[PDB]
């Protein structure tokens, strides 16, 4: 079952969660990367290939 | 007969095409096939 | 749009279809034994 | 009707003539798109095979 | 009871015959050029910074034809999770994002945001001992008051240790305004010792054949041939009916990787790999002639690959690392 | 009395200059792209006969937006006659035929033929010991009841071992229903013992100006510079004003040529040409960038040369054979 | 005025920072064109020369 | 002086030189190589470079 | 006074272009010129 | 079209700029030996 009541507030929680991905998602695979890789780069490295 | 309508203007890729795969099949599985090794 | 009951008509099919869909592909999964049996 | 004779041969041979310029420019180029790739790339195999035979035999 | 089911097949040589989007992979994907194929110049800077878990980043640069003019791609794996992204120059975000539920199934997640149409693709990969099952959701939704969307169940069985059959469901709506559109495609497979033959008999009446054979380890040809029919295109009834085949080649070289191909429209391609000496750089050259207009597209490569990994510290974990691709 | 010039001529130092249209060699032929540049694939076959007298046969294939899809080439020449043509696709003939009147003086000539507009093109170069002169006439007539076409009168004089200083008279009319029109171009050239530096003004107000310095005997480095005015381009009187200066230089190398360019318009070239080993064949990679646009052009080139010529049978004679290119 | 002040700042940074996006790619592919072919030709006088040397050494 | 009768001779003669060259002029080049090369090549080489 | 006229619309090329041209010829017959030289 | 006259007059001025680039030619030709007179 759906209500109107229902229906627009899942659909701008959607369109929130659209948009949280869209910034936030390659900086999180950065930090998972950054954080706990085997060897810790230096920050400058990281966003620098091929210095 | 019929082989006038083969060669139709709208049957002809399709026919082309069909003959074309099949000699590709027939080169590639026969002795002929070795052709494209170079060594 | 759609009549009414022919949109029934439509998800009717459709069903049948995938259920189609699944009996074929159990088929397939006891296919091999039958083709042992031979 | 001598014209009439006349143009069906101009016509017949200008036709072959340019089929036969567009098959031997197509076939030109089709080798050298396969022919002058395929001829560095296997240049360079043959290099290193007789190399590596090469370095055996120093080995040996 | 279903063990006694187990034992019986065990009884057979059955083994898995992959799926059916790569019901096709020799040919389609490993000798013929049309994935690998563009135009203008292009660049790949790469920097690995590890390999359990694998982290890696990579900036993409294009130009000519080829417009998008910049992708930046950072990819994280490991043996549970692999999480991957793009963000080419206008914004728009693709990513993807797999994850392993055990030994033989992944979920694997797709995102398309930004730019021109938002998407989100969902599919719970099986592949079993014997056989390979799929269950794709693209846009699903709920909110209209019903399912909506598109939904494909693929399935691929062995039923003799050589040949594979399988079929691919489709289930899709868009939007309750109207009837639910269903289909089916018929897809089979055969493998041999030096040869590969496979058929899809897809829903539109197109019909995809398809067959490779490995002449020595180095060198592969494979030929596929595409028929497909369109509803009355004379506008007075009848069907209208097209077909195109393409046969290439494949050649391995201890330093580069050669690849030909002819179309049946008279369009010749070429793709030539070439990898500098011990440095990573690799030069890829594209060309591409077609002699019905005698027009030619042309295109350029280098991609290269940095590392700050000691290859023998990490290897033997990357070995046995099985990152959820 | 004309004796007694030349023995006070001798006392000093002069030496040819070159021609006017020389004036500018090493910037704009030698080192930068403008020439060099191109774009889609391109193939030279060219088969030598011999070298004494010189004779020689080549093709040219083309492709991409290098439209011109064919062209045969032939090239006879010797002491006193150097004979050359070109036949395109589309049957156009271009052509060249120098006959040479003694050791300093030749008789260029030059007609185009068929496709877009006809040409003809008659000049008669004297390359004196201290000046060159050099009179042309471009599509010369009579039969209009008068003198028609545009003619041209070269002029570049030595005036100090250094320094060259010369003007370029022209003289035409397009019927004889119009006055005639002419102009007249300054020149000056200055050559140092390692860089040279050279002016143009033109007849437009346009003003020329090069500088080519070589840093090394394999490293040469260029710029040159443009302005023009053209006649109120803002309908309400004025002139209008535009520039444009390129900075490019040329690598040589043991077994290959790389030159690199940039204009002040943001456009960036590049042009490699490699050698490959014992084989004559000589790979061209061209590319250029411009970055206002972010837009690319591609091109590549093959050129083969095969030849039934034992080199040291007639290269003694060649070494002397003064062809008058 | 918030909003006045707020729109300036963002229409700022959005250009510098869209400057800066283009600067650093346009120097990115500028340094790509000259560095990938010359390199590649640097490479390979580098090699001559010293191949021609050590061919000198061995004579000697 | 020039004259109506010399006019049009004189232009038809041009004409009929301008077509005359436009194909008898390779045909000239390539008589000369085969005839006066050091060594007379063997006819089909002629125009069959990379044979 | 002149130097509003300088960066007009219409010069901007012009003044543009001699700069670069300026620039060029100082820096390849001046000692920074090495630079291009590699071996 | 033009004038009787000004095509004259036009072809006055260009046998001039002629006649001045000759004079001008000879003038270089004759230039390097007042060089020397310095
Ligand atoms: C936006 C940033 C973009 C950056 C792009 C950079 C691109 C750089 C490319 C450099 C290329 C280069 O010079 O390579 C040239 C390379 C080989 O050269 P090599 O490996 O040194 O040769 C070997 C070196 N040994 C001796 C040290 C081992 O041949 C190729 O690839 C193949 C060229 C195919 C040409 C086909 C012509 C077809 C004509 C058809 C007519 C109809
Ligand atoms: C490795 C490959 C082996 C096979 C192959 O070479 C290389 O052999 C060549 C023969 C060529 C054809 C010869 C003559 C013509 C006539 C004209 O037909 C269009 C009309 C035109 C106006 O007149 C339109 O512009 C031009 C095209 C066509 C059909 C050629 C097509 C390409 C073909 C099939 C080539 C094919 C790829
Ligand atoms: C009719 C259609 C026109 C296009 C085409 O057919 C179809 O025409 C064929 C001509 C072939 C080349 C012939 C000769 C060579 C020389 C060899 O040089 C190593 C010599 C030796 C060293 O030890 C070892 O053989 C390398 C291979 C190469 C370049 C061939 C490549 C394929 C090509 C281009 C084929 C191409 C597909
Ligand atoms: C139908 C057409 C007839 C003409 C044609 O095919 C198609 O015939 C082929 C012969 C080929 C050459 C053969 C040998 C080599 C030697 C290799 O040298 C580097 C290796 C080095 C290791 O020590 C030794 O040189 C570079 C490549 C090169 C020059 C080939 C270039 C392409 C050529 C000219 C092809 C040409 C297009
Ligand atoms: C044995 C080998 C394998 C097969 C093969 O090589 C030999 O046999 C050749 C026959 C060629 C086709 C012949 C006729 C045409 C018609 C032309 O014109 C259409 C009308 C209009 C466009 O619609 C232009 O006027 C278009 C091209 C086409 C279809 C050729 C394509 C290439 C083909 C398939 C070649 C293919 C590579
Ligand atoms: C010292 C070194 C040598 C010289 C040099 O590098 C440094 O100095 C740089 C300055 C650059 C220019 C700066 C401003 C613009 C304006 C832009 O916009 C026009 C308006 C419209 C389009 O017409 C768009 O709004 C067009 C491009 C242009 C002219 C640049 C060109 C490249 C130049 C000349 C570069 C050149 C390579
Ligand atoms: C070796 C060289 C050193 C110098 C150099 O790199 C390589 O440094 C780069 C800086 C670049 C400029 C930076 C910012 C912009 C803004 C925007 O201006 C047009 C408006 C646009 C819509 O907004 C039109 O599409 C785009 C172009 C422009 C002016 C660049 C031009 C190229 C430049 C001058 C490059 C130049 C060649
Ligand atoms: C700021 C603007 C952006 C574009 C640009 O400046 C202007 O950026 C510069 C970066 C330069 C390269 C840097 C590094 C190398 C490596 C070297 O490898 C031999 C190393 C050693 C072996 O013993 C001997 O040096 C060969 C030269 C190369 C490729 C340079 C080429 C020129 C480039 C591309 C310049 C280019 C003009
Ligand atoms: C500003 C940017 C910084 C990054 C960058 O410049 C621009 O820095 C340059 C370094 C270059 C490499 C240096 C060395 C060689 C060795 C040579 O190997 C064959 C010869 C063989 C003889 O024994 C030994 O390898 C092939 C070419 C290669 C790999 C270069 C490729 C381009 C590279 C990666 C360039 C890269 C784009």
């Amino acid at each position: 079952a759906l209500s109107e009541e229902s229906k627009e507030r899942i659909g701008k929680l959607i369109d929130i969660s659209r948009v949280v991905v869209h910034y936030g998602y390659l900086p999180l695979i950065l930090y998972l990367g950054y954080t706990r890789s085997v060897p810790r780069p230096s920050i400058i490295r990281l966003l620098s290939p091929l210095s | 007969s019929t082989y006038d309508s083969l060669t139709s203007s709208e049957n002809a890729s399709v026919v082309r095409s069909i003959a074309f795969f099949g000699a590709a099949v027939a080169f590639l599985s026969s002795s002929w096939g070795e052709m494209l090794v170079v060594q | 749009a759609l009549s009414r009951e022919e949109l029934q008509a439509a998800e009717a099919e459709a069903t049948f279809t995938i259920q189609r869909a699944v009996f074929t592909a159990v088929a397939l999964y006891l296919s091999p034994f039958v083709i042992d049996a031979v | 009707w001598f014209y009439h004779k006349y143009s069906t041969t101009t016509n017949f041979v200008k036709s072959t003539l340019s089929f036969a310029g567009r098959a031997a420019w197509a076939v030109s180029v089709s080798g050298l798109l396969i022919g002058v790739p395929f001829a560095i790339a296997f240049a360079e195999d043959q290099n290193y095979a007789a190399m590596e035979q090469e370095a055996r035999m120093r080995e040996l | 009871a279903f063990n006694a089911f187990q034992e019986r097949r065990k009884q057979f040589g059955l083994s898995n015959p992959g799926t059916i989007e790569t019901i096709a992979r020799e040919v389609q994907r490993d000798t013929l050029l049309t994935n690998y194929m563009f135009s203008g110049l292009r660049a790949d800077v790469t920097k690995a910074f590890s390999l359990a878990p694998l982290f890696q980043v990579s900036h993409q640069f294009a130009m000519g034809e080829r417009l998008n003019p910049y992708a930046f791609a950072a990819l994280y794996g490991t043996n549970q999770i692999f999480a991957q992204g793009n963000l080419d120059n206008e914004g728009a975000l693709s990513t993807r994002f797999n994850y392993r539920w055990g030994d033989r199934t992944i979920t694997k997640t797709q995102f398309s945001i930004g730019g021109g149409q938002d998407m989100a693709q969902f599919e719970h990969e099986h592949l079993g001992d014997d056989f390979s099952a799929s269950l794709k959701a693209i846009n699903p939704s709920f909110l209209d008051g019903g399912l909506t969307g598109i939904f494909v169940g693929d399935y691929l069985q062995a039923v003799t240790p050589r040949l594979g059959l399988g079929l691919q469901a489709v289930w899709q709506r868009q939007g309750l305004t109207q009837g639910p559109d269903t289909a089916i495609s018929y897809f089979a497979r055969y493998k041999a010792g030096d040869w590969v033959a496979s058929a899809q008999l897809q829903a539109q009446g197109a019909l995809n054949t398809s067959f490779w054979k490995k002449l020595t380890d180095r060198v592969q040809a494979g030929v596929d041939m595409t028929l497909s029919v369109a509803p009355s295109q004379s506008m007075m009834g009848g069907l209208t009916k097209e077909g195109i085949t393409t046969f290439g080649a494949k050649y391995d070289f201890r330093m580069s990787t050669f690849r030909a191909q002819i179309d049946s429209k008279g369009k010749l391609s070429c793709l030539l790999e070439k990898r500098l000496g011990a440095a990573p750089v690799t030069l890829t050259f594209a060309a591409d002639v077609d002699h019905v207009t005698q027009q030619a597209k042309l295109g350029m490569s280098v991609s290269i690959e940095a590392s700050d990994v000691d290859l023998q510290e990490q290897q033997e974990g990357a070995q046995s690392l099985n990152i959820p691709f």
